[PDB]
């Protein structure tokens, strides 16, 4: 009905290796590493071809972010695992789960945030003195949407590409009902 | 045992 | 004799109670003074600290 | 001068007639200048500061 | 799930159900309106103490104090013994929270209704799993904000922060949790109206204009300007504080009151750059931001508004 498919900006994925790593050695022998114990208890590294950032902990846990697609995230995680293997630590690809999906879109018209906050008061939370965007907590699917006056919608919380599309399709009518002028 | 004779081993 | 303010009452009271303006005084800022400083440390191996 | 602050936070001059009609206290605000000083000294043991 | 123990007054002779009953208070009688038969006579209309079962529930307690003749030893020992009560300890926390709320509201010069509503909100939202890791300062500030909004005297986040030392993140999180709790109890066991909305920039304008010392005519003009300012999409997204401040500044320069933006922003704690920027957006629609009655009467025209 809407005719516009929201585009996924970010992908947060989690992977495990099952082996203990030496952060000092990884930092010294890695091209792009940032090991600051005072700052954080993990090594921050980044790769360019996928344009992604990975946080690697001493417990063998890796958190990949920045991927624009599920297969791109898979490729980035595989390359990270290969980099660690080349470093020498016993790292094997294991459970890779996407824990967060972020998407964006625009409805191409202004939206009455006060009207939405009054009509749908069980799901919306509008406090314009802190953030200039209404927060809508859709219950099914369980997702959080940020609605702005400029007609831009940000979706976050989905674990799969289906949930975010379903949420946008379910929120489009109530958004259209509250168009300014 | 994690590192077979590698740079990590050194 | 005591001094009487001839200014508007609202203007005189603008500094009282819940006012938008935030205090810029630095007096008795013990909480700030001791909270600004903070440093942490890592678990160096036991064999050295021992 | 005698003043009254309303519930919404608006303050305006109050006259005896309005005070009587509205059951308001005919009173004026008191203000005082306050000076906040802080001294410090090196407390060498066994000596006056 | 219990005995009836209910008395219903009906006229045996008339048999009409429901009956027409008149309560002659002066004569102390309850009489059937149709036949005049008396159903109950000798009806009843400091020795006690009053309490509000909305902020204190059911909790009867008495203090110990000096009399016409008393020894300080007995008073001190009795107060000490009374303090060491386990059952009363649980509600003493709520009472102390009420005392601190009262102190904050009184120092804020807020009306009695505001602090009563704040205490009610605190009591309703207290003793729940959701609010267990948040600071009591944040809880109290959120309750005070909710009460102020419920009393149609809504204050601002910065104004409440001026008294309660709580950062914005904690304050907003606690406020959202409290609002969710109130909604949940309103459904299961009203609470909100048009006032519950967030922006409600109209309520702020009178107090800001009072702080600046402007006349009520300028205040009304600023209210109209702010009300019509929401029609512009380039400004509707701005903070309500900024919207109200910019409208007030526009009306100030409309009436040529010798107050500069440097002082307006200093008094209302808003950046002068922000004020002038908002004025730039509103200058392109000045025509829709001025009262037709004012411009027709001629107190001032569109001319008295310098544009950059
Ligand atoms: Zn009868």
């Amino acid at each position: 009905t809407s005719g516009i498919v929201p585009t996924l900006q970010n992908i947060v994925a989690t992977v495990t290796l099952g082996c203990r790593l030496d952060l000092k050695t990884v930092a010294l022998h890695a091209r792009n590493a940032e090991y600051n114990p005072k700052r954080f208890a993990a090594v921050i590294m980044r790769i360019r071809e996928p344009k992604t950032t990975a946080l690697i902990f001493a417990s063998g846990k890796m958190v990949v972010t920045g991927a624009k697609s599920e297969d791109d995230s898979k490729l980035a995680s595989r390359k990270y695992a290969r980099i660690i293997q080349k470093i020498g630590f016993a790292a094997k690809f294991t459970d890779f789960k996407i824990q967060n999906i972020v998407g964006s879109c625009d409805v191409k018209f202004p939206i009455r945030l006060e009207g939405l906050a009054f009509s749908h008061g069980t799901f919306s939370s509008y406090e314009p003195e802190l953030f200039p965007g209404l927060i809508y907590r859709m219950v099914k699917p369980k997702i959080v949407l940020l609605i702005f006056v400029s007609g831009k919608i940000v979706l976050t919380g989905a674990k799969q590409r289906e949930e975010i599309y379903q949420a946008f399709e379910a929120i489009y009518p109530v958004l259209s009902e509250f168009r300014k002028m | 045992k994690v590192r077979p004779g590698s740079i990590a081993a050194a | 004799r005591i001094t009487t303010l001839d200014e508007t009452v609202g203007v005189t009271m603008s500094h009282t109670g819940m006012s938008m303006r935030s205090d810029n005084s630095n007096f008795l800022k013990v909480g700030r003074e001791k909270a600004k400083s903070n440093i942490k440390s890592i678990r160096m191996p036991k064999k050295e600290i021992l | 001068k005698p003043m009254v602050n309303e519930s919404d936070g608006v303050t305006h001059a109050l006259y005896p007639q309005e005070a009587r009609l509205r059951n308001l206290t005919y009173s004026s605000g008191l203000f005082v200048d306050v000076k906040k000083r802080t001294y410090e000294a090196i407390d060498v043991p066994g000596r006056e500061l | 799930r219990g005995p009836n123990l209910n008395i219903v007054l009906t006229c045996p002779e008339c048999k009409v159900y429901p009956p027409k009953i008149v309560e002659r208070f002066s004569e102390g009688d309850v009489v059937c309106a149709l036949c005049g038969l008396v159903l109950s006579d000798k009806l009843v209309d400091r020795v006690g103490e009053a309490s509000n079962p909305l902020l204190d529930g059911n909790n009867l307690s008495t203090r110990i104090g000096k009399g016409e003749t008393t020894d300080m030893r007995f008073t001190k020992e009795l107060n000490k013994a009374q303090g060491k009560n386990v059952m009363d300890k649980k509600d003493n926390e709520v009472q102390a929270a009420f005392a601190k709320i009262t102190m904050l509201c009184d120092a804020a010069e807020l009306p009695k209704i505001v602090k009563d509503c704040a205490k009610e909100a605190y009591k309703l939202c207290h003793d729940e799993k959701t609010l267990k890791g948040k600071s009591m300062e944040s809880i109290m500030a959120a309750s005070i904000l909710i009460g102020c909004r419920r009393a149609e005297v809504a204050r601002t986040f910065k104004e409440i922060q001026s008294l309660i030392h709580v950062k914005t993140k904690e304050f907003g999180k606690t406020l959202n949790i409290m609002k969710n709790i109130l909604r949940g109890k309103s459904e299961d066991g009203k609470i909100d109206t048009d006032n519950m909305s967030g922006a409600q920039n109209l309520t702020y304008i009178p107090r800001f204009c009072s702080h600046l010392g402007l006349p009520m005519q300028v205040t009304t003009s600023a209210e109209y300007t702010a009300k019509k300012c929401k029609e512009i999409k380039e400004i509707a997204g701005k903070s309500p504080i900024t919207i109200a401040v910019v409208s007030i500044y526009l009306n100030i320069l409309l009436f040529q009151i010798p107050i500069t933006a440097a002082k307006v922003g200093q008094t209302l704690q808003v950046t002068e750059g922000t004020i002038k920027s908002g004025y730039k957006i509103l200058y392109e629609h000045r025509d829709k931001l001025v009262d037709p009655q004012l411009i027709a009467n001629g107190v001032v025209s569109l001319d008295n508004l310098p544009g950059v």
